[PDB]
């Protein structure tokens, strides 16, 4: 599997950052502070591709930890799922851990392959969770920017 | 079986240095961030930091920032907490613990107790508590020992109805003192032969003490 | 960062009856609150996590509720192994407080304790010390008081109490009290009393002895 390091803003240039071990959050970072952003291996992955639709895994570097989409009290939700390091990345991704990377003008937006129309979505306010929403274009936040980051 | 096994107790002086563990089994130990929490005696429990193993990328309390060091050897899936300088208020159980995404310690392993103290090894002295209702009370004094623990069983084991042993406790002299005590019925002692058997491993000491009224 | 505050701090109950335990946030916060249960003598373990979710292999009885700052853990009817101390946590950021924890301890009828005395041991003795021994055996509640008399004088810095956990079959504890004083100073003195004031008794019971 073909994999690329990289950084994630969102269209308010909020860089994300781990919260605790098993969820992150969105702030605004500049300077030295920067150094505290998630560093991803995003993996070219197995599913339905179209043009503008690239199916991708979002894991952390270095670490065994992948965000994935479940349902959680009945709700679309996102994880971030640690996995067994002897098997992954991998090609064929289990559908909880894939994600349609999508264009949208000179954005990027991030679907659930799983759970249709739900995006990975940052609220407006200061230093609160990245999560899965269901809407896009909402007071909430589903475009984004890639930083490539040196191999 | 998922589980973490820490290593053994530690007896330790201020100023020394002092490395414990904790190993993973049962799962793929490199994918899971492991915590470590202090419980000194008679205290609650207080989180000390956090390592996850796959890169060691280590988190601590504010608290502790500074005065211990957390790391891992994902290679035998192992976890370490370590001082360079140990405090006599560095004295508690530490326990490590596996965090998992429902954002709880799921796993926790047995403990390790650090006692830290300028006090050396030494085996106790052992006493009778002599017997003098239908019921006598008599037991073993065990005093003057340094560390814990000590055990005490009474006729090899075979007398374990109505026996107390004691919570040991420090003396202003830096040395532990307990009585472990039992209730039989006055009538038997002039027939029974009761012995405490008191065992003091860190000093190889074991002493069976015959108490006679 | 958050604190926690557990109450009460001791819930005294018996087999059978419904435990509700309180854990409050200074604040509200997105992670997942989790209880764990610490028997005596034992590590931790993990009961309840993200309020209300029992953990593998926890029994039915346990449950736990609330949202908010608002936490509560529920044991529907006591088990004598439920007897135990109770901690809530939450994670504030990369910060992971707990709460100070409330101890769930056994309420039984009230048992008066057996008391006896203990002179020092003339092995002891002749080492240069006395240590007089002072059993209070089998009561309940644990709240008592020992005080020693040599020769009808109060004593006072001269003595340690130590003091069981609460039995696993008759819910009583047991104490000792030991008086340590010089063989000489042992030697000056006559009669060595231990008087006990215990909610069992109707009056404090004194038992004592004459040295030699």
């Amino acid at each position: 599997v073909r994999s690329l390091n990289c950084t994630l803003r969102d269209s308010q240039q909020k860089s994300l950052v781990m919260s605790g071990p098993y969820e992150l959050k969105a702030l605004h970072l500049q300077g030295q502070d920067m150094e505290q952003q998630v560093v991803f291996s995003m993996s070219f992955v197995q599913g339905e591709e179209s043009n503008d639709k690239i199916p991708v895994a979002l894991g952390l570097k270095e670490k065994n930890l992948y965000l994935s989409c479940v349902l959680k009290d009945d709700k679309p939700t996102l994880q971030l799922e640690s996995v067994d390091p002897k098997n992954y990345p991998k090609k064929k991704m289990e559908k909880r851990f894939v994600f349609n990377k999508i264009e949208i003008n000179n954005k990027l937006e991030f679907e659930s392959a799983q759970f249709p129309n739900w995006y990975i979505s940052t609220s407006q306010a200061e230093n609160m969770p990245v999560f899965l929403g269901g809407t896009k274009g909402g007071q909430d936040i589903t475009d984004f920017t890639m930083q490539f980051v040196s191999s | 079986e998922v589980q973490l096994v820490q290593s053994g107790a530690e007896v330790k002086k201020p100023g020394e240095s002092l490395k414990i563990s904790c190993k993973g089994s049962g799962y793929s130990f490199t994918s899971y961030w492991i915590g470590w929490v202090r419980q000194m005696p008679g205290k609650g429990l207080e989180w000390m930091g956090i390592i996850y193993p796959s890169d060691s990328d280590t988190r601590y309390s504010p608290s502790f920032q500074g005065q211990v060091t957390i790391s891992a050897d994902k290679s035998i899936s192992t976890a370490y907490l370590q001082w360079s300088s140990l405090k006599a208020s560095d004295t508690a159980m530490y326990y490590c613990a596996r965090y998992t995404n429902w954002d709880a310690f799921d796993i926790w392993g047995q403990g390790t107790m650090v006692t830290v103290s300028s006090a050396s090894t030494k085996g106790p002295s052992v006493f009778p508590l002599a017997p003098s209702g239908g019921t006598a009370a008599l037991g073993c004094l065990v005093k003057d020992y340094f560390p814990e623990p000590v055990t005490v069983s009474w006729n090899s084991g075979a007398l374990t109805s109505g026996v107390h042993t004691f919570p040991a406790v420090l003396q202003s002299s830096g040395l532990y003192s307990l009585s472990s005590v039992v209730t039989v019925p006055s009538s038997s002692l002039g027939t029974q032969t009761y012995i405490c058997n008191v065992n003091h491993k860190p000093s190889n000491t074991k002493v069976d003490k015959r108490v006679e009224p | 960062e958050i604190v926690l505050t557990q109450s009460p701090a001791t819930l005294s109950l018996s087999p059978g009856e419904r435990a509700t335990l309180s854990c409050r946030a200074s604040q509200s916060v997105s992670s997942y609150l989790a209880w764990y249960q610490q028997k005596p003598g034992q590590a931790p373990r993990l009961l309840i996590y993200d309020a209300s979710n029992r953990a593998t292999g926890i029994p039915a009885r346990f449950s736990g509720s609330g949202s908010g700052t608002d936490f509560t853990l529920t044991i529907s009817s006591l088990e004598p192994e439920d007897f135990a101390v109770y901690y809530c946590q939450q994670r504030s950021n990369w910060m992971f407080p707990f709460g100070q924890g409330t101890k769930l301890e056994i309420k039984r009828t009230v048992a008066a304790p057996s008391v006896f005395i203990f002179p020092p041991s003339d092995e002891q003795l002749k080492s240069g010390t006395a240590s007089v021994v002072c059993l209070l055996n089998n009561f309940y509640p644990r709240e008592a008081k020992v005080q020693w008399k040599v020769d009808n004088a109060l004593q006072s810095g001269n003595s340690q109490e130590s003091v069981t956990e609460q039995d696993s079959k008759d819910s009583t504890y047991s104490l000792s009290s030991t008086l340590t004083l010089s063989k000489a100073d042992y030697e000056k003195h006559k009669v060595y009393a231990c008087e006990v004031t215990h909610q069992g008794l109707s009056s404090p019971v004194t038992k004592s002895f004459n040295r030699g």
